[PDB]
């Protein structure tokens, strides 16, 4: 009934997690486009290190492309294949 | 008026048919299809009766919709219309969006329509909403129509999403699937910051602002309108508030200036229909810029006592200035304590004749060791003041001995350097100057000469006016006034006939038995009511006596006289008598004398 | 080697996902302790609506109890059931 | 300290006895890795001491240092140590922390030891860290020993984490699990917010801010201290700057207040060994609190001419009031634009004479609409000035005719009146004079004050009357309050000649008859008396002379030159005249022409 202790802390240690990235975020210059999804599932670092003078840092990364639907305001509508980082693997550094 | 062959509403057809219509009318007929394909069908059109027909070479799934004869090819100018069906095996929908949804733009609370169609009426078409969610139509707000697809009325937020219809046909399961989109377009404002003409160094860098306003469900296309060629960079970005509201930013930014980046830039927020252009200037070349002139330096000529008095000059420079005031010399700032600043301006609250000087300003613009200086001269009127008017001078009603010089003197000062000059005026029971001649006569004067004499550290300018021979009563007026104000004070001059104006003229007498003459001289008009008293006193009970029964009062000008005679003085006639004399401006003058025979 | 259009809009259309909630932000009572692990994977609404006037918003809610390790500074460490709240299903709704 | 088991070394299984002797002489100590409870038993007894241990069944976790200590002795300030293990078929480790690992309290950059000792000496234990680490011993920073565990030289940032040791037996793999947590404890400083005594109303809410400041992995624990029993609330949170540094907040709160409520709150911010606490006071219970005093009102008594000039006043008063400053009344407000505010203050610049008056001072408390107005007077002083200074009276030192009455005049004015005074300065020393006074100078007739009005201000105008000029001397007039003093110099020269400078005629009859002429000059001006001769033809005139050695009769008052001719001809005669100089001035000179 009560989750057990050693799955908590294995399950939230540094490490790469499916995380929804807003696509504004990633591409903030794109600001005449509306896009569908507004939002993306990529695998990026999440977690706690247990620590606060450490942090969840990537140390390798990769891109994944995907197709993402661009509205432009009253002129037409078409699909693009956008590129979004991911995070392969993550581990924890000092920030300073 | 059109009529049209296969009568009815609805028709059956399967694929690889193809169609035959007419319509005979007796003007030309328009045809009205749900999508004309191109080259590939074909149409013709032949008393005597206009007939018009229409072909079709096989048979294609995507002609399912409307075909209409419309008779509205007359300007002077009813209409049939039918449904085609055209089915198939797989796939049923008319338009089939497999992979990629279609985009439908739809609006809160309005209509929507699904455009979802099939080709067999009896087809049963299942809509759902992504994720899982299944809407059921109920012939009111969800309406089904195999020859359109879903009607909603009122459309709520249930149907912002994707939406699909889905079909079975000989066990398999197709479906299609549309993504509702809701999306307004409206620019609300936009503005430069700041709107400014900007000002700028020959080799700084531009950054400028433009900030756009619009609501949920909507996006906008900013540009910048430069003068010249492609100079640097221009990063754009969006922030949300979220009530509900966007914001849209634009940073044009341009590291290297010069001076033919000046000119005009306006920012363009375009997104369709609605668009906003909001533009500014911009100004540079400029190194270091300090010039200041004024208005009309160094001459400023206030007059003391004036409140509020305001200096300023006009300051052309770039960029701020740190600006300090000063007076004759020297730090200075705010010495004086009052005198306020700000507004590169110099307000004196009270002037005072202490406030002159060459008020020197510095203009203070750091960061590349430029400074400026600019010298003002200010000059204060103080106009004229008697001081002769100031002292309280007791003696007198002023009266002088019959036939004396007499010399009468006035002291002024101000700036400019006044002028003094002396007038007349006599009584008797519009003026003129005078000088060394005039004015036949008043009286007879002599000299009148001015100096300046350096006295209470101001160099004052005295007046002297010498009366040779006093023989008329007058009022000598020394008037003092410069440019900027007057002040005048008139000097009484009386005259006396007799010696310090009161007189008893002392006839005594031999010896008992004689008489007596006894004359109380008054002076013109100083003291009235003049009588005679006697005294005696035994002891402490004494008061006065009279008088006036008779002999009249003979006014002599100039100074009255009283004559009093007794005739045959016994021993008890004579004792202590004196001559009384009431007045106006101040009261009682009594002169006795005590003889006694 | 390029995800398809469909598979992003439903795997990041607004839905019940594992997210790694740091636990001061559920309980920011209990300074006095340093907790261990500092975050747990809690399923919490995430994802977009593709609207900028809704929400992803709640709709089911349920409590979980885990097993922290509670540590006092430098006077005794012991280990506790924390409860934590996640989220059975997730709607999108109008904001405000 | 001899013991049985001779070696450092030992093997035993579970289930055993363990039977160990220390003989010596005095008594030894036993040292344990673990002391368990009334489970075995020890004694001791020419005669030789002998100490020994017993021990029932074995387990795991009794496996470590034992040690027979010969140091129970104050003058031996030698000892035995052997090591025992107790091996299983179960449980490898002494330590078995499987489901929840145990804390190590570790530091950044120092020493780590893992303390995952085995039983057996030939276990190869294997340590890993979380996820995908293994660290391999290297004999010089990190060392294993089987007795003691892993020793890490310099632990650095990748050691902070859940490490595990790892071992194999018996084709069966066991392992124990350990958290090294890193944490200081350094409570850097608290502030309250804000340290002023607070003041509220009876019926108000109290509100306090307590801040702690920290570094990283360390954590506090707030409390307030209040007089009172249990009020209301006291939420509290926690805010990380991301550096390295924490800040913890928190906020007391008392809804209702009452005159109890009143006391000292203290905030104590405690965390084992380190403590901190910072105090504060809160006063209540006032209702509508406006009091105003002042320093020395209303008899501000200043003088003219004083250069930043201040008043001031004490006000009581809760809570901040609106201080608007008046004079005479009214409005005021800053209606002379000088002076300034600022301090329940009222500062004045520069101060003259017009700047009497009451001045009115409102302190305006609004939201209860509670004022509270209050007259202040100010008196100027003024100094005295005599006006006739200022005059330049042209008539040069003024020489009168002897035996003549003079008057004279000094006006003065000034807060309060100011008083006058004359005195006396022969010329060959000062002297009050009455009506009776001073043997005698010269004869004064009346000394008499008056108060005129004149130019606006109420002046004070005395006369000082000469009946009878005869000595020559300088009155001084000298006015005088209680705030300054002046004086002006009346020249009084005097003269016995008409006007000064005075020339007798006795002509001649005729031919041959004498002249005799004198000219008197007056006092000690026009010094280089002399005559002059002349007569003219066409353009040209001068003078002639002079002198016939008649020097020189000076007298006072006003000196002569008396010049006589014996037998005068007919060229002998034309114009003369005397011609003196003069101080100051600007020479002067009376001619007389006659011809016999
Ligand atoms: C459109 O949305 C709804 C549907 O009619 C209206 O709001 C209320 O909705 C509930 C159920 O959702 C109905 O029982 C009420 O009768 C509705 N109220 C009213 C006043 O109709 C909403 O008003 C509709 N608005 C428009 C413009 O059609
Ligand atoms: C060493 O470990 C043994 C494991 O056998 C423990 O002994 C048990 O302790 C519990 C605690 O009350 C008792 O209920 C059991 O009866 C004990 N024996 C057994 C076989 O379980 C204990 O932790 C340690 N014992 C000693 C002597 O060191
Ligand atoms: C706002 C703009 O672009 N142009 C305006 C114009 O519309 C307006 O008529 C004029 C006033 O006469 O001021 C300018
Ligand atoms: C000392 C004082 O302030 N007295 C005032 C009085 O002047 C005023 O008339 C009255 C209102 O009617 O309030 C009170
Ligand atoms: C895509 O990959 C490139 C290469 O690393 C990276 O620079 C870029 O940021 C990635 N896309 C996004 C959206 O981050
Ligand atoms: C629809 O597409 C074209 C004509 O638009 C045609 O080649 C095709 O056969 C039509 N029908 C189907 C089922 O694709
Ligand atoms: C379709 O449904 C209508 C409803 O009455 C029916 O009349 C018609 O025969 C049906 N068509 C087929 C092909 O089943
Ligand atoms: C421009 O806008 C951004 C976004 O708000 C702001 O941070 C920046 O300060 C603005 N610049 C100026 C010069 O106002
Ligand atoms: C720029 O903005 C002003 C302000 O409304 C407007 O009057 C003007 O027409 C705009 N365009 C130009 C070219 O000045
Ligand atoms: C003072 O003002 C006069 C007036 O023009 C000017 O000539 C002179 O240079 C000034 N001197 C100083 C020291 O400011
Ligand atoms: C301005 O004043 C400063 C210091 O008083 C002096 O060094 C400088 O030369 C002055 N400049 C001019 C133009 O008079
Ligand atoms: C003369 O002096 C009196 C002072 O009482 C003044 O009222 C009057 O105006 C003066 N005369 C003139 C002509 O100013
Ligand atoms: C006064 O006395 C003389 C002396 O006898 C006399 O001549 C004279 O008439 C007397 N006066 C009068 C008015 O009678
Ligand atoms: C779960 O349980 C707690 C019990 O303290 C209760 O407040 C609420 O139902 C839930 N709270 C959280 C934070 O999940
Ligand atoms: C400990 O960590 C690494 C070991 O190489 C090194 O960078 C660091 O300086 C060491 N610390 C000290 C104090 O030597
Ligand atoms: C105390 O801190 C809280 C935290 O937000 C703040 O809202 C409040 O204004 C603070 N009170 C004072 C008196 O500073
Ligand atoms: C309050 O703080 C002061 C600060 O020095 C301290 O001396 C005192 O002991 C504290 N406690 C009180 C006054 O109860
Ligand atoms: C100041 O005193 C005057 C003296 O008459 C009196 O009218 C009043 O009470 C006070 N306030 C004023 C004049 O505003
Ligand atoms: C003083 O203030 C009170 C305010 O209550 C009011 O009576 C009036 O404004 C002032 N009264 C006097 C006498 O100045
Ligand atoms: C007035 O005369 C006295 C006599 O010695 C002298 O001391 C004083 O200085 C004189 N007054 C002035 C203003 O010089
Ligand atoms: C001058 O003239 C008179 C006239 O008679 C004569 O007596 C006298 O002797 C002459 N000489 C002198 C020195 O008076």
């Amino acid at each position: 009934e009560v989750v057990k202790f050693m799955d908590v802390y294995q399950r939230s240690y540094c490490h790469p997690i499916e995380t929804l990235v807003d696509i504004f975020q990633e591409y903030p210059d794109e600001i005449e486009y509306i896009f569908k999804p507004s939002c993306v599932p990529l695998m990026r670092c999440g977690g706690c290190c247990n620590d606060e003078g450490l942090e969840c840092v990537p140390t390798e990364e990769s891109n994944i492309t995907m197709q993402i639907m661009r509205i432009k305001p009253h002129q037409g509508q078409h699909i693009g294949e956008m590129s979004f980082l991911q995070h392969n693997k993550c581990e924890c550094r000092p920030k300073k | 008026d059109p009529e049209l062959s296969l009568k009815g509403t609805q028709h059956i057809m399967q694929a690889g048919q193809t169609l035959h219509l007419q319509c005979r009318g007796e003007a030309a007929h328009k045809w009205s299809l749900p999508e004309m394909v191109s080259k590939e069908s074909e149409r013709l059109s032949i008393g005597k009766q206009f007939c018009s027909t229409l072909t079709l070479n096989t048979a294609q799934a995507n002609h399912t919709g409307f075909y209409s004869c419309k008779y509205l090819a007359v300007p002077t100018s009813t209409e049939s219309a039918i449904y085609i069906f055209i089915s198939d095996t797989g796939r049923p929908f008319v338009e089939m969006y497999s992979e990629i949804p279609e985009i439908i733009h739809m609006t809160e609370g309005r209509e929507l329509v699904i455009p979802c169609r099939v080709t067999s009426p009896n087809i049963t078409v299942t809509l759902k909403k992504f994720p899982l969610d299944t809407l059921i139509p109920d012939g009111k707000r969800i309406i089904w129509d195999s020859r359109k697809g879903f009607i909603i009325s009122n459309a709520t937020y249930k149907e912002i999403g994707l939406l699909t219809c889905e079909a079975t046909v000989n066990g398999h399961l197709y479906k299609t699937n549309y993504l509702t989109h809701r999306q307004t377009n409206t620019i609300i404002d936009v503005q430069i910051s700041t709107p400014r003409p900007v000002k700028l160094l020959r080799g700084h860098t531009l950054v400028l602002n433009c900030t756009a306003t619009t609501p949920l469900n909507t996006r906008v296309q900013m540009t910048w309108s430069y003068p010249d060629e492609k100079n640097k960079r221009a990063s754009v970005r969006r922030r949300i508030d979220q009530s509900h509201a966007n914001i849209f930013y634009s940073v044009l930014t341009i590291d290297k200036m010069q001076n033919k980046d000046k000119g005009l830039y306006t920012c363009r927020v375009r997104s369709g229909p609605s668009f906003k252009s909001v533009n500014t200037s911009v100004h540079i070349y400029d190194k270091a810029f300090i010039t200041v002139k004024h208005r009309k330096q160094q001459v400023l000529e206030t007059v003391a006592g004036k409140r509020s008095y305001r200096l300023s000059m006009k300051v052309k420079a770039f960029p701020s200035p740190e600006v300090v005031w000063l007076k004759d010399g020297l730090p200075a700032t705010e010495k004086s304590a009052r005198y306020l600043t700000r507004g590169y301006s110099l307000i004196i609250k009270d002037v005072t004749e202490e406030d002159a000087g060459n008020y020197t300003i510095l203009l203070s613009i750091k960061q590349s060791n430029v400074f400026k200086n600019l010298t003002a001269t200010l000059i204060v009127n103080v106009k004229p003041q008697i001081y002769e008017k100031a002292v309280s001078s007791f003696p007198d009603p002023a009266l002088y001995p019959l036939g004396s010089r007499q010399i009468l003197t006035c002291t002024a000062y101000g700036i400019p350097q006044p002028t003094i000059k002396w007038f007349w005026h006599p009584c008797n029971h519009e003026e003129s100057f005078i000088l060394d001649a005039d004015s036949n006569m008043g009286n007879r004067i002599e000299s009148i000469t001015q100096r300046m004499a350096i006295i209470e550290g101001k160099n004052k300018m005295a007046s002297t006016l010498v009366v040779a021979d006093s023989r008329i009563s007058g009022i000598y007026i020394c008037i003092a006034s410069n440019k900027v104000g007057t002040v005048g004070r008139n000097i009484s001059f009386y005259i006396t006939d007799v010696p310090n104006g009161f007189h008893v003229n002392l006839e005594k007498m031999p010896t008992e038995g004689e008489d007596l003459k006894l004359s109380c001289t008054v002076n013109k008009f100083l003291y009235r009511d003049v009588t005679w008293i006697l005294l005696r006193t035994v002891n402490n009970r004494t008061m006065h006596y009279s008088i006036s029964k008779q002999k009249m009062a003979i006014t002599k000008e100039h100074s009255i006289t009283l004559n009093l005679t007794i005739m045959n003085v016994s021993l008890q006639d004579s004792g202590t008598y004196a001559c009384r004399a009431r007045n106006v401006y101040t009261g009682e003058e009594i002169l006795q004398k005590k003889e006694i025979t």
